[PDB]
């Protein structure tokens, strides 16, 4: 069970009105713990944590402040090399991070830049695992960040599913499986009938905007033989596999 | 070059008539960062919304989440109201309680 700690990068470009701007977010697995923008003093750190009270997220931000001043000298010179016409907007976006875990022990580097969305070589490898370099305290940060909010981290929050039924005109049912309050995004929601599974219609897993997510899997049933089809849920945070039949 | 979103329109909760929730617009798939979200409220458009801070998928198509709290009524009809350099027309997606 390893975690994860990636920065994120927007630099905007603003062609001779100003200047570009830019705003990173800092992320620990599926959960927000940083945000910071242009010209801002200090970054945003997430309430539940430990908050701050000698807590090293000084070293976060100084390597941020620098390091996310190197959009008005990575994306100009970006529009210059390409010479796309410095006079419209473009954008730049910079992802670093790691993905460590000592008793299993390996690290795990990352570092690419996209140049108006297409990806551009930074010559480093990929796998290049790891340990005034960020990259050296990647795995560090990243454990004590799992100690400041524990709670929220280091939690496995479930899922509460329900069915629901909406009979049309035509004389075919939709049948819908709903899975809320799940902490992390990963989950698998599927459709069967006695067993098989209906190789269904669906929404990507999306934010309920506290910290939990949402999803749901979809089927037009005849009404009738709407007994014989049920909705599986699993989740690391479910003790045993979900089946709801409709409900029940 | 230029990515188009994919708006969806729904709620933090159940929906029920009587209770306070939160009503939520996430657009995604889309490129360049400028986009203008607007929530509906009965075809009038809602003065205070908030927003997620701008983060990039693993494509480099950028997401957000627009929202704010609210109290469903059967009859009242919201909906989500979105711009982006790419469409001709602002596109409208109408919000389902069983959705």
């Amino acid at each position: 069970g390893s975690h994860s700690l990636r920065y994120f990068y927007t630099a905007v470009s603003r062609p001779g009105l100003g200047e570009p701007w830019f705003i990173i977010v800092g992320y620990v697995d599926d959960m927000q713990v940083l945000r910071f923008s242009s010209k801002e003093e200090t970054p945003r750190m997430a309430p539940w944590l430990e908050q701050e009270e000698a807590d090293d997220w000084e070293q976060q931000t100084h390597i941020v402040t620098i390091q996310g001043q190197l959009s008005e000298r990575n994306l100009m010179t970006l529009v210059h090399f390409y010479n796309k016409s410095m006079d419209d907007s473009h954008t730049l976006q910079w992802l670093q991070d790691c993905d460590v875990e000592p008793d299993r022990h390996l690290c795990l580097w990352y570092n690419q830049l996209a140049y108006d969305s297409e990806d551009l070589p930074t010559l480093s490898e990929n796998p290049s695992s790891c340990t005034q370099h960020l990259e050296g305290h990647c795995s560090d940060v990243l454990q004590k960040y799992l100690e400041k909010g524990k709670e929220r981290l280091l939690r496995s929050d479930p899922p509460k599913a329900h069915v629901t039924r909406h009979p049309r005109p035509e004389g075919d049912v939709t049948l819908r499986c709903w899975a809320l309050g799940f902490y992390p995004a990963d989950i698998t929601l599927t459709w069967q009938k006695d067993g098989e599974e209906l190789t269904v219609e669906f929404v990507e897993t999306r934010p309920a905007g506290d910290g939990t997510f949402q999803k749901w899997a979809a089927v037009v049933v005849p009404l009738g033989k709407v007994q014989s089809y049920t909705c599986h849920v699993d989740h690391e945070g479910l003790p045993e596999p979900l089946t709801l039949r409709w409900e029940p | 070059i230029q990515r188009t979103p994919k708006i969806q329109v729904y709620s933090r909760h159940p929906a029920e008539n009587g209770k306070s929730n939160f009503l939520n617009c996430y657009v995604s798939g889309f490129h360049p960062s400028d986009i203008e979200v607007d929530l509906l409220k009965n075809g009038e458009r809602i003065e205070k919304v908030e927003h997620s801070d701008l983060s990039f998928s693993k494509d480099w198509s950028f997401y957000l989440l627009y929202y704010t709290e609210f109290t469903p009524t059967e009859k009242d009809e919201y909906a989500c109201r979105v711009n982006h350099v790419t469409l001709s027309q602002p596109k409208i997606v109408k919000w389902d309680r069983d959705m």
